């Protein structure tokens, strides 16, 4: 259901099973005794469940709210460009959050995934968290509790104005 | 707004119209239906706030709150049915009306837009505690108590509405929206410290800062049962509203000035506790575990982290919930043994069995026990402090710690050991009383399984 | 020093007229009333129906609009070679740097 | 893999079902501790099979099903981390529990509330699953405090009795001295990884500072009773037998070594955090089997025991052998709890007797008893091919072919002759010699609850070593080749503690009564410990809160300050102003006084 | 039990 | 040997010597503080005895220790220089001592800071 | 008798009726806020066929 | 009003009623010394817990281990059974 | 239990010392053969000096054995389970429930013991008729000065129960279950 | 020998206890049972693109029915 692409998952390699001795696994009973009491069950009622979900079928959208004037183009006094400017920041505030949640999911998924192994094969996505989480960390930081588009702007010319004395020594 | 203010004026004419067997049910079917309604605003958006009109608005703060005050007056009327029966119809009804009308006030002061509306009715809020503390108080320390409280608070507030009158002055208005669009750098001018001092200190005296604290004692033992409640539920929350929303126009002074209130907050949470553990009443030692417990979200609000604010938005529900359900044991208490002495009545555990598991849940609430909302906030405000500076860790440990103490040894002094042999006016506890717990903790446990409802707007 | 009532005795238990009682009023008929309404009022309709309301209530915090926004961005930033997060929350043709 | 999420998820879920019930009629009535008893029997049946197809295959995985709240960029959901440890320890922690709840159902059928125990026994056993069973640290805490709060309602189960609420309160303080450490762990990995979960803090931090770690080091001295934070388990035998057989001697006692083992790869790049483990280890160790061969009451004995074990689990953690840690855990349940559930059949049939010295001629008056102690003093001496010999054995093993601190290694050997020891204190003077206990013999095992429970733990302490030994995967690089005297010095050691301690219990049947030496007493009195920690800090913390803060600030100084002092000036001015003289001839020459000032003045 | 409702020592220092 | 006694373990009452005073006078002490228990004790089981009581037997001694442990404490304090001293020293000398450590940390994260040698890799929740 | 109970439970008609005037009053507050009704960058949308207004 | 706490006694009248108060005797009577630390005329007992008192003995109040109308101490809550004990130890 | 004295006879405090001395000489000598031969000895100890007259000396003896008791006392003596510093000690505390609570049941809940009650009932009447001369005879036998022991005295005369009986008499078990 | 129990009154909390549990579940097993009903067969929506054209409602852009009915209703 949820785009591939956001959330990679590397290609199942699974063993095949080479049993070398006669004795019966009793895994394999436990799990057929399983898929017979359980599965079937399970799966006849979520057949039921989506035949009565796919009879009345109906949508739900995603909404998109268009682009903003940012508080850069914004007057001294322009409450109502400010409000529309803040409210955009707060929103895109929100999705970088979530953006960072993302990345944090994929590392902990690779984590988890590679086992003993996890500290080699797992770089990359290591690599990934430390971008994301620094440019996080320059943009949305110690501006504190009352953050506003605004306190933003204020730290990024800050930035700015470190970077032009750094360029210009 | 007014879909919940009306209603709450409109609960006046209903209580005195009504016969003299209904004031208490009528009170109590139409505050909770006000409350039901008042759910409602928890619909908070994700970045702007509910600006019903010009006067009223409200966010992820004030809903929360708003929720708290209207789902806590039927609990006070619940709690203060009993030892109001002997009463006149007219003096239950003025105590209803009183009541009723702090209620009021308190909607009006979480939902208004202008600070100078937020101040009128914030400091309106005294004359109804006050005339309940000492009109319907029980010893002959409710006048001096009523004063010491009156006091505190007008001496703080006053400097508070010198200091709104000018803003309203310097910068044109005093919305809240505005002043937070309109928000100026303050520089590190001596008027300007003055100028963060009179805002600061107003609610400083509300939400007892350490060294500001003695009128809490006196007005939570003193007062009656409802008194309490509203006292230690949502007239010391106020306070910590008020910081949170002022703290807007106080940066970056607030950086500088924070730390004489960090340091008196963060070892008045620890003198308190301290003081909890040698306490022989038990509304005292209530009463100084709220500001053990409030010194927290001070430090919170001080901090200014969006972590910190979080935790003190939740412990400033999960406390009010939890210190007005220990003031409704300890009243019930009270009223079998007609005394507040914690070691006169003693083993109560084998004669009221469920009255002893409402206060052993009401002890690890208060104690944070996970996952409760108590031990949410708390840990959020820990984070947030060990962020601001990693010394704060033992300081916040040492207080948990003596707060575990204290709420245990207060639930083996009153529901543990041997039954007091002499007392045999111990009757069975009534529905009511169970009833008051139980809307007391079920709301509380609920709670954390969405907490981000008393989250605050920073969630 | 003054002619006044003796003190009342220690309130009367509400069991002893009525055993009974559910705490409240002295009535029988009221008490059981007055019962009736805390419970239904404070239980079944603001508790459950109040628990359900908010359990239930619209999503206008947009949290999974964020989510669903957050993952087109990542779509967009890796198939086209952005690198994910900018590192300016605005852009700097826009700033008149003193 | 599919079947393995569901069983691992219902084996917690079906735990959870008398707890929902206990509000139902079946909680009124006689059935309750047998229903409980029965479920957690199917309970243990079915994490058996999630135990199968890990040793199958190795099957874990990690279960985020609900997403509990999203605090920016931190996500905190329930998780359950079914990996090795918890797929392993939830049926040994079952199986326990179930021996200890037919134990119970036995012994505690006198109290009018044994509905209640059985109840505060399930409670405590979802906590210690959520505790073992936690991906994230908020859950682990969850569980962590959990566990601390039953077992605070546990150990005073007899509320009249002053001594159990002083035994609870010490408990809690222990813990909470614990739990601040927790804390500071919480926030530093919040702060410094922005995450909770075991994921992202195994993830980022590859070296991870001393500060984390300390304070991880810190909850697990509190939750595992070690230095410091030692005596509230040996004062925790004031609950009933059950309790501290289940609580205090094999689930929940091991909560701080399985935390530390949890932080293994985390510990590993750390030295000094690894040194102060093996350190405190070592102190818990030597001074806890110092205390207990002196230890008169059984259950005192029995707590010390499992404290030098907890110490022994932390020296192995020191040494960098997390997984001979836990193996060290899963064998020391199994024989502790049957150890303590004999010492409680030993008690119930003697009428209510805990003191070893008026106990005694019970091998052949109570044989099943006898065998059961036997063969768990065996396991827990290091008897070749029993329960303890694949854990203890090869934890000495390891600690003799290490870099060690020699001092640490030193007090590990002493321990284990000591651990001997206190084993054959409590045979020779509770089953061996004569009889000592009062006339009116009752004495009576033929109960099937309790022959059953014990033969089931004695089954497990018997033949589960060799079974999980040879059924795991190797973690661990073993130790093949080593000096013959070093590969023995677990038996040689055990030996002769054997022939020292039995020796001197042959001298005290020598008519020479003797005074008691200063070793003896510091002993027989944990070291003076809880005599001078429970008295002087907690009289300076009262004394303090009493008087330099509750009268001296605020009752006084505060008030003086600004209400006291301003009251009094404005009684001062009052009275000033008001003189009461009423008199012209005055006030009209202060209004003199006045019109020349102002002309004078304001011109 | 009852409200401590002044007597007449309390009322005289008025 | 001998047992030195302090204020956490006192002195037991047969290593007491008062305890073997048979002096008139010690006998007419102990006499008289018999008789005002045994007059006390004669109270309390006529009023706990009584089948006509429905309430609590009031403790005077309760009440007096309550009173004196909350009401009676600023009546009777003077600001003697002990007072005065050790009210400073334990009021504002520990809020002192706090201040400046917490000044001291947060001025090194400070400066650590403005010099880039404090590493906040993934700092980004605070 | 029915008048007996509606003369004895008034009372227990004002708070709703209040519930219900208040709301009528937050939308006549409501009518007179009508000053960006669709004019604000971000929500400004044709209107569709047959809607005067959008109500916001 | 006779029967609360007061200042502390200075003349030997005030120092009989005092101790007639507190239901003790003049003799054994001995206030806290009036260094301004609020005590009052509350006498100081025997800083001895309430393990030492006598197990065996009939008190009103058992798990207390006091009698009814018996001087408290000043310090009952520090000094109670569950917690700082002050009864002699061995060594 | 008994009313106690306002002293101990030096008569009194050694036998208190002996039953003390015996009792930790068991727990030192845990072997029971072992106790009962130093057991004697200690005997002959106190049967050594028994007839010693000087008082002066007498206690002069006692203190020297007390300074040799505490020396030699046992660090951890032997404690019986339902005593003061037992295992067992307040144990059953909780279960105690006092008969005055019987009182508050609901009339359906007494409807269950019928026959309790009623015999119940009957104590009731036994205790409000026999209690006016309880505090008749109490204030008799009472020195004008208030009774200056605890011991308090029997029924004189037929149709009298001993004054202050009902707790003594309606007291909980030891194992109220 | 049967002996009577001397307990404390346990009507009351009993009947405390049964009125809560019978007051919780007059609406809990009515909401459960129609939650259940909701869920199983009218189901949740499917996240659909805008179609070219229209104007969604409010409450079209939640994924629950009854959060959409609680923001179509009350909202």
């Amino acid at each position: 259901s949820w785009d591939k692409d956001v959330y990679p998952e590397p290609p199942r390699r699974t063993p095949a099973p080479a049993p070398q001795t006669s004795l019966p696994n009793p895994v394999t009973y436990l799990t057929k005794i399983f898929d017979l009491l359980v599965d079937r069950p399970v799966t006849l009622a979520r057949e039921f469940i989506e035949q009565q979900h796919a009879k009345n079928r109906y949508y739900y959208y995603h909404r998109e709210f268009r682009r903003v004037p940012d508080i850069t183009e914004c007057e001294e006094k322009d409450i109502l460009c400010m409000f529309e400017a803040e409210m955009q920041w707060r929103r895109d505030y929100k999705v970088d959050q979530e953006i960072v949640n993302i990345i944090q999911e994929r590392l902990k998924a690779c984590q988890q995934r590679e086992g003993e192994s996890y500290r080699q094969n797992c770089a990359k996505e290591l690599e990934q968290f430390t971008q994301v989480s620094k440019a996080f960390q320059d943009r949305y930081s110690d501006l504190g509790a009352h953050y506003s588009a605004r306190k933003c702007l204020a730290k990024q010319k800050q930035r700015m104005l470190a970077e032009r004395k750094a360029a210009k020594e | 707004m007014l879909k919940i203010i009306i209603p709450t004026t409109m609960l006046l004419p209903m209580t005195w119209m009504s016969k003299h067997n209904m004031i208490w049910i009528n009170a109590t079917v139409h505050s909770l239906l006000i409350s039901l309604i008042s759910l409602s605003l928890l619909n908070q958006l994700g970045e702007n706030s509910l600006n019903f009109s010009l006067t009223f608005f409200s966010d992820s703060l004030s809903a929360p709150l708003l929720v708290l005050t209207t789902w806590l007056l039927p609990l006070m009327l619940m709690a203060s049915q009993s030892h109001l029966s002997k009463e006149t119809t007219t003096r239950k009804k003025l105590y209803i009306t009183m009541l009723i009308l702090l209620q009021l006030f308190l909607i009006m002061t979480f939902t208004a837009t202008e600070l100078i509306l937020f101040y009128i009715l914030f400091e309106a809020t005294l004359v109804p505690t006050l005339i309940i503390i000492t009109r319907w108080g029980n010893q002959t320390e409710r006048l001096n108590a009523g004063l010491y409280f009156l006091f505190y608070t007008l001496a703080g507030s006053l400097p508070l509405l010198v200091a709104l009158v000018y803003i309203q002055n310097t910068t044109g208005s005093l919305n809240f929206l505005i002043i937070h669009y309109w928000s100026h750098p303050l520089s590190n001018s001596w008027s300007n410290i003055f100028m963060w001092l009179a805002c600061i200190m107003a609610f400083m005296v509300k939400m007892p800062l350490y060294g500001l604290h003695l009128w809490l004692p006196k007005a939570h033992v003193e007062a009656p049962i409802a008194g309490s409640m509203v006292l230690a539920a949502v007239l010391l929350k106020l306070g910590g509203y008020g910081m949170m929303r002022i703290t807007t126009i106080l940066n970056p002074l607030t950086n500088y000035m924070a730390y004489p209130f960090l340091m008196l907050s963060m070892w008045g949470m620890i003198m308190t506790s301290s003081i909890c553990l040698r306490q022989t009443d038990l509304k005292s030692l209530i009463a100084y575990s709220s500001v053990s417990h409030m010194a927290l979200v001070i430090v919170a609000i001080m901090i200014q982290t969006p972590w910190s604010f979080m935790g003190a938005t939740a412990l400033m529900i999960a406390h009010g919930l939890t210190s007005s359900m220990l003031f409704c044991l300890a009243n019930t208490n009270y009223e079998r043994v007609h005394s507040r002495t914690m070691i006169l009545a003693r083993g109560l555990q084998t004669l009221l069995p469920l009255m002893a598991t409402w206060w052993l849940m009401a002890s690890l609430t208060n104690l944070a026990l996970p996952p409760s909302i108590n031990l949410i906030g708390e840990l959020f405000i820990i984070t947030a402090s060990f962020s601001w500076s990693n010394i704060t860790i033992i300081l916040m440990g040492m207080n948990m710690m003596i707060t575990a103490l204290y709420s245990l040894y207060m639930l083996i002094t009153t529901q543990r050991g041997k039954y007091t042999h002499h007392i045999n006016n111990i009757k069975a506890s009534f529905t009511r009383e169970n009833a008051l717990m139980a809307l007391h903790i079920l709301p509380l446990l609920l709670l954390t399984l969405n907490p981000k409802m008393i989250l605050g707007p920073l969630y | 020093i003054r002619l006044q009532e003796d003190p009342d005795p220690e309130d009367e238990n509400l069991y002893e007229k009525n055993p009974d009682s559910h705490g409240y009023d002295k009535d029988p008929i009221v008490d059981l009333w007055n019962m009736r309404v805390v419970f239904f009022f404070g239980f079944s309709i603001v508790l459950v129906l109040g628990s359900t309301f908010v359990a239930y209530l619209p999503d206008y915090r947009m949290q999974e609009w964020a989510r669903r926004e957050a993952e087109r961005l990542v779509k967009y930033r890796e198939a086209n070679g952005l690198p994910l997060m900018e590192s300016n929350c605005f852009d700097p043709n826009k700033i008149q740097l003193p | 893999m599919n079947p393995f999420a569901s069983l691992t998820l219902t084996t917690l879920i079906i735990l959870t079902i008398p707890i929902m019930m206990s509000n139902s009629n079946i909680y009124k009535t006689n059935l309750y501790p047998n229903y409980v008893k029965t479920t957690v029997s199917y309970a243990f049946t079915l994490s058996l099979v999630p135990l199968l197809m890990f040793m199958h295959t190795g099957q874990e995985m990690i279960i985020s099903n609900w997403h509990w709240m999203t605090l920016q960029t931190v996500e905190l959901s329930l998780s359950f981390k079914m990996d090795y440890f918890s797929v392993m320890f939830i049926p040994v922690a079952l199986f326990v529990t179930w021996s200890i709840m037919e134990f119970s159902m036995w012994y505690m059928h006198s109290d009018p509330f044994i509905n209640r125990f059985f109840k505060y026994l399930v409670l405590f056993l979802i906590t210690m699953m959520i505790l073992v069973t936690a991906n994230n640290l908020f859950q682990l805490f969850i569980g962590w405090e959990g566990v601390g709060i039953m077992s605070f309602l546990l150990i005073g189960w007899w509320h009249g009795r002053t001594d159990a609420n002083t035994a609870a309160l010490q408990a809690i303080l222990y813990n909470r001295i614990g739990d601040i450490g927790f804390v500071l762990s919480m926030a530093w990995f919040l702060t410094h990884s922005n995450a909770w979960d075991l994921q992202q803090i195994f993830m980022l931090n590859n070296e991870c500072p001393n500060m984390p770690l300390i304070g991880l080091l810190l909850a697990a001295a509190g939750k595992s009773a070690q230095f410091g934070l030692h005596p509230w388990l040996p004062s925790a035998m004031e609950g009933p037998t059950p309790v501290s057989a289940l609580l205090h001697s094999s689930t929940m006692v091991v909560a701080g070594v399985f935390l530390l083992i949890r932080f293994y790869p985390l510990m590993e790049t750390n030295k000094l955090v690894q040194t102060m483990t093996l350190c405190l280890g070592a102190i818990t160790t030597l001074f806890t089997a110092l205390c207990a061969i002196t230890q008169n009451d059984i259950k005192k004995i029995v707590a010390f025991s499992t404290s030098s074990q907890l110490g022994l689990m932390m020296v192995t953690i020191g040494i960098n052998q997390p997984h001979l840690a836990f193996l060290h855990i899963c064998m020391h349940a199994f024989f502790k709890a049957m150890l303590f559930m004999c010492s409680g059949s030993i008690i119930h049939s003697l009428n209510d007797e805990q003191d070893i010295r008026k106990m005694g001629g019970l091998y052949k008056a109570m044989p099943f008893t006898t065998t059961a102690l036997i063969i768990g003093s065996l396991a827990l001496t290091g008897m070749p091919y029993l329960t303890g010999f694949y854990s203890k054995d090869l934890i000495i093993e390891a600690v003799n072919m290490s870099y060690t601190n020699a001092w640490a290694l030193l007090m590990t050997l002493i321990a284990t002759s000591l651990t001997a020891a206190y084993s054959t204190r409590i045979i020779f003077f509770a089953f061996l010699g004569k009889p000592r206990f009062p006339p009116l013999v009752l004495i009576n095992e033929n109960n099937p609850l309790l022959i059953n429970s014990i033969k089931r733990l004695l089954i497990g302490s018997i033949f589960a070593g060799f079974i999980i030994s040879n059924n795991i995967p190797p973690m661990t690089v073993p130790n093949t080749t080593m000096p013959l005297y070093m590969k023995m010095t677990a038996l040689i050691v055990t030996i002769m503690g054997f022939m020292l301690a039995l020796e001197l219990n042959n001298t005290t049947y020598y008519l020479k009564f003797k005074y008691p030496s200063q070793t003896y007493k510091f002993s027989n009195m944990l070291g003076y410990y809880p005599s001078i920690m429970h008295r002087l800090p907690t009289y300076h913390n009262l004394s303090m809160s009493q008087k330099s803060a509750s009268s001296l600030l605020d009752l006084i100084w505060l008030e003086t300050i600004l209400p006291k002092t301003t009251s009094f000036i404005q009684m001062k001015m009052s009275i000033m102003v008001s003189n009461q003289k009423g008199l012209i001839k005055l006030y009209f020459l202060s209004f003199l006084i006045t019109i020349m000032i102002s002309m004078t003045l304001f011109n | 039990a009852r409200q401590w409702q002044p007597d007449v020592e309390w009322a005289e220092q008025f | 040997p001998k047992y030195k006694p302090s204020r956490l373990a006192t002195l037991p009452a047969t290593l007491d010597p008062a305890e073997y005073d048979i002096s008139p006078e010690t006998r007419k002490a102990q006499a008289e503080r018999l008789a005002i228990r045994s007059r006390l004790k004669r109270e309390y089981l006529l009023q706990y005895n009584d089948p006509n009581r429905l309430g609590v037997i009031e403790d005077p001694a309760l009440i007096r220790w309550t009173y004196a442990r909350s009401a009676n404490i600023y009546p009777n304090f003077r600001p003697t220089p002990k007072t005065s001293l050790l009210g400073a020293l334990f009021g504002i000398g520990p809020l002192f001592f706090w201040y400046y450590v917490f000044k001291t940390d947060r001025d090194k994260k400070e400066k650590l800071i403005q010099e880039g040698k404090l590493d906040q890799t993934f700092n980004i929740s605070y | 008798n029915v008048l007996q109970i509606v003369r004895d439970h008034w009372v227990h008609i004002l708070v709703p009726v209040g519930f219900v005037f208040g709301c009528y009053l937050d939308r006549r507050s409501d009518e007179k806020l009508t000053a960006f009704r669709n004019k604000s960058l971000l929500f400004k949308r044709e209107l569709r066929p047959n809607e005067e207004v959008t109500w916001k | 009003k006779d029967m609360f706490p007061g200042p502390y006694p200075k003349t030997p009248e005030e120092r009989a009623a005092a101790a007639k108060k507190y239901n003790m005797r003049v003799e054994d009577y001995e206030p806290y010394p009036d260094d301004g630390m609020g005590y009052g005329d509350y006498p100081k007992l025997p800083d001895r817990s309430q393990q030492e008192r006598d197990p065996w003995y009939d008190w009103d109040h058992p798990d207390l281990r006091l009698n009814w109308g018996e001087p408290i101490h000043w310090d009952l809550d520090m000094y109670i059974r569950n917690r700082v004990d002050t009864s002699p130890t061995p060594v | 239990f008994s009313a106690p004295a306002a002293y101990l006879t030096h008569q009194q405090k050694v036998l208190r010392l002996y039953k003390r001395a015996l009792r930790h000489l068991e727990s030192w000598c845990v072997h029971r053969d072992k106790y009962r031969y130093f057991a004697c000895l200690m005997r002959a100890r106190f049967d050594e000096h028994k007839n010693e007259k000087d008082m002066v000396k007498a206690t002069q003896l006692l203190r020297q054995a007390e300074e040799e008791f505490w020396y030699g006392q046992h660090p951890q003596p032997y404690i019986f389970p339902e005593s003061p510093g037992g295992t067992s000690y307040e144990r059953y505390e909780c279960y105690k429930v006092p008969e005055w609570c019987l009182d508050d049941w609901h009339p359906s809940e007494k409807a269950m013991y019928p026959d309790y009650f009623a015999k119940r009932e009957q104590w009731k009447r036994l205790r409000r008729e026999s209690w006016e001369r309880e505090v008749k005879q109490l204030q008799e036998e009472t020195p004008p000065g208030g009774p200056r022991t605890e011991a308090l005295p029997p029924a004189r005369k037929e149709g009298d129960l001993p004054p202050l009986w009902w707790h003594i008499v309606t007291r909980p078990r030891e194992r109220p279950m | 020998k049967r002996l009577f129990i001397i307990k404390p009154s346990g009507f009351y909390d009993r009947r405390f206890l049964k009125l809560m549990r019978f007051y919780i579940l007059l609406t809990g097993i009515p909401v459960a049972i129609g939650i259940t009903l909701v869920n199983v067969f009218i189901g949740e929506a499917e996240l659909a693109d805008i179609p070219e054209g229209y104007v969604p409602e409010h409450w079209e852009y939640f994924k629950h029915p009854i959060s959409r009915w609680i923001a179509r209703t009350f909202y």
